[PDB]
């Protein structure tokens, strides 16, 4: 490839993603601020998600209370 | 006493409940300011994720208030009602600074201030001051000066919780009117319709699907931890 | 000054070797489930006490300035 | 290990009674964390007009013999 | 941080506390990088 | 009713669906503002590599909206249709602040606002306010004041996904 | 001597108690400034938690003061009382700089300054100066210049604690007037009503619930360790 | 860095990414100082 | 040791195919470094409108038994 | 620092040395936190 660019299937104008838990998509009310994924030789792969949450006027955290992001 | 021109006053206080006056700590102006100004600020949290068309807005805080005004001191002799003094404006400015600026060794701080003029009543602290001297007698005695001032706002913490009467945590009572249902009333009190069987058990109701229109009900709070 | 909770076991011999008193004390104390609290010249050695009354209540929507927590 | 289940830090206006070995009641941070917490550490900071305290709760599961250096010659 | 072991004493400069908040963020991100390297 | 001069109104609300009114929470002005102003912002990601002549700018997000206007309070007695009051503008400003500024202990926050005048309909919250007092009676009762205001925009999250009818899926 | 036009003076000093004059270190102006200006600043701590409607703002400290004024030097020959000099304003500016700006090798610093004109008396140091030269003789001798100046404020540390007469740490005495009670007087002196049995024991009172209206009491301080 | 082990996740604040570039430089210079101390 | 001869990091616009254990061709960085490089690590970062990837090449000469802690009791 | 082991080489950017003084303060406070953790 001597084209001078990086070959992608579509324009790079819009980045999209999906998060699936136990087979299905997390509801579109949750706002995901950032996603990180790492892999390396002789180490175990990992990932991180940053989700906006918490409201001082309610005194709670609705995403944390859900059953979507529970260990296991 | 409608016809009386009222003059602005500032009094100094020792305690945060504003009941113990500083002795000789009252200033009265000789000329009123032209105008005064207030400032109000409310802060919100505006984080949002990429790809979206609007952010989820959450109230954060109410910031403290601010008052500003200007003063004029003059002892030249053209204003009706006052006399020319031997030392000009020297004792007027020295008494004004003793009230609003000077450090008090009894309380290890400057004074609490109450500002009253007509409808206005404001409690707080001095933040900023500038004084500019304009006219002088030939021997160097000043006879005219201009002052700009900025005041912050003070609320004691016991009074903040009484003004924010913060109330699923407390108890409530209502009277049944015709047209009421039990799951609609539970939604307006708790935010969820699902607690209707706990409200009916706490009131001894068996036929809760028809309420009689004189009954007074209780609504207990939700349990914690 | 000291205040130390008792234990049931008794050794017939025990050896301290080429270590400080503080370090030796820490090793022996953990082995028995004890925590060391040092305060104003007194050393107090006790089991965790999760039964006492709370001193105060700290609330997110009213008194907290900063907060960090983790579950793993 | 059970005392290491939930760990964290709470910062608030200072008082002279919070010391390691006491219990506080934590509210308004979600069902996952709300309840009575055991205090394992305290930091008092006094400067520029105010006194604040950082209260630490929960234990670190690591043992002295595992995490500290230079025990032996 | 979830530990009081990693806080530093606060000293300001009368140069006339914005710079206090920037230095405190840099100590927080360094010590998270050092902790993640000991993971398997 | 074409010939009627309509006046601007502000109502306070308790819930995020704007269906439960605060009791005695409606303000009606006596003089309309001269004009009002909107603001719109769209943010893009503009990283590019060195050696290149252009970047294909990418969509990031749409920022919240903003409304601004000014008010005048006057009870001097030269405006046709109104009366001079014993206390001037004291009760007009105190009722205006109770609607748009004051903390509500039932909801632990200030109020939700709906602003309607003619074709205009806007929902949100107050961010900023300045009030300057201009004329006084001899005993210190104010009779004229000027206010500047800034309002942010509120959308509930269930309504955002219904307006962004997002549709290979 | 009311009719005398007083002129502004600046004197240089060697010590922080302002008693040892620098030799040939006194400047007297020939034209007075038009006006002068002061500046005052007080700083507070304003941290608050989220969810709240106000903060109880706390005292932090009082910042140093500032004085500013402008000068004019002119030896053209139209001002009554003065003579035209062969070298113009060269020696006037060189003497002014030696007093307020130049480094002194005896004390390893610039000089302490006292500024007096009429009612004004100010001690401190120079921070800033700008001098602009306006008119010249044909051979390049200047005859007019304008100077702007900024002065900071100096307090010696032994005098700061004497002006802040900082006083539950010291001893106190009062005389009993009719209408006084022992728990109300204890609250105004200590901030708490609960110390009334320690005040009564230190004065030998048995019937403290009725005080006689000529008694002088002592109020000891609280112990520290 | 020549290693992906030392990168941190990027979180910005909607306070209205200049401060993102300053914190990333401070993590880079700390970890170079720690590596040079283990040299002989 | 030979695989530790040249080491480094390359950052570019993200694609889903670069994984540890693949080869990339590196050009334009001088004769000392140009050529085919073996990838030993990948970091994917997605935020604020874009997807980028950090590709790592070359091995660290250190062995597991030398650099890792707490292997033994 | 009381040791020359912890100084970094100074590289500036011609972007037109304020940012040099901020990064140097962050390296100083990190290495003091790491030293205090090894105290008993």
């Amino acid at each position: 490839n001597n084209s001078g660019t990086i070959e992608t299937s579509q324009s790079v104008d819009r980045v999209t993603h999906k998060i699936l838990i136990d087979g299905s998509e997390i509801p579109g009310t949750y706002q995901v601020k950032s996603i990180q994924v790492t892999k390396e030789v002789n180490r175990i792969p990992t990932a991180r998600l940053v989700i906006l949450d918490g409201d001082a006027a309610e005194r709670d955290f609705k995403v944390s209370n859900s059953d979507h992001f529970v260990p296991g | 006493s409608e016809g009386k021109l009222e003059k602005l006053r500032i009094v100094a206080y020792k305690d945060s409940k504003f009941s113990d006056e500083v002795e000789n700590g009252e200033f009265i102006t000789l000329l009123n300011p032209e105008k005064y100004k207030f400032q109000y600020r409310v802060e919100q949290n505006e984080d949002q994720a990429s790809g979206t068309s609007s952010a989820p807005i959450r109230f954060n805080k109410i910031l403290p208030q601010t008052l500003e005004f200007d003063f004029l001191f003059d002892r030249t002799g053209v204003i009706a009602g006052y006399e020319v003094t031997e030392d000009g404006i020297i004792n007027d400015i020295d008494h004004f600074k003793k009230v609003v600026y000077d450090y008090n060794g009894e309380k290890h701080k400057p004074n609490y201030l109450m500002i009253t003029w007509g409808s206005l009543l404001f409690k707080g602290y001095l933040k900023e001051m500038d004084i500019e001297y304009k006219l002088f007698r030939p021997d160097g005695t000043p006879i005219r000066a201009m002052a700009t001032t900025k005041i912050g706002e003070f609320v004691e913490e016991e009074l903040r919780t009484a003004q924010e009467n913060n109330q699923p945590d407390m108890s409530h009572y209502r009277t049944v009117k015709e047209g009421d249902t039990l799951p609609l009333m539970t939604y307006r009190i708790y935010g969820d319709s699902k607690y209707y069987l706990e409200v009916a058990k706490a009131n001894g109701l068996t036929n809760f699907r028809r309420l009689k229109t004189g009954t007074e009900l209780i609504f207990p709070p939700l349990q914690k931890q | 000054e000291a205040d130390v909770a008792s234990t049931e076991n008794q050794h017939t011999e025990l050896v301290q070797y080429d270590v400080t008193d503080w370090d030796f004390m820490m090793l022996r104390l953990q082995a028995n489930g004890l925590l060391c609290l040092v305060d104003d010249g007194k050393v107090s050695i006790q089991k965790p006490d999760l039964s006492s009354e709370a001193l105060e209540t700290v609330t997110f929507g009213a008194t907290i300035l900063e907060f960090d927590a983790e579950m793993d | 290990q059970q005392l290491a289940k939930t760990r964290g830090r709470i910062k608030f206006q200072g008082i002279p009674t919070v010391k390691p070995g006491v219990n506080l009641l934590l509210e308004g941070v979600g069902d996952r964390f709300n309840g009575k917490v055991f205090i394992t550490g305290v930091n008092h900071q006094i400067s520029e007009g105010n006194w604040t305290v950082d209260a630490q709760f929960g234990l670190n599961p690591e043992w002295f013999s595992e995490s500290e250096s230079n025990i032996h010659t | 941080p979830i530990e009081i072991k990693e806080l530093h004493i606060k000293i300001t400069v009368d140069d006339s506390e914005d710079k206090q908040q920037l230095v405190a963020q840099c100590v927080e991100q360094v010590l998270d990088v050092l902790k993640s390297q000991k993971e398997r």
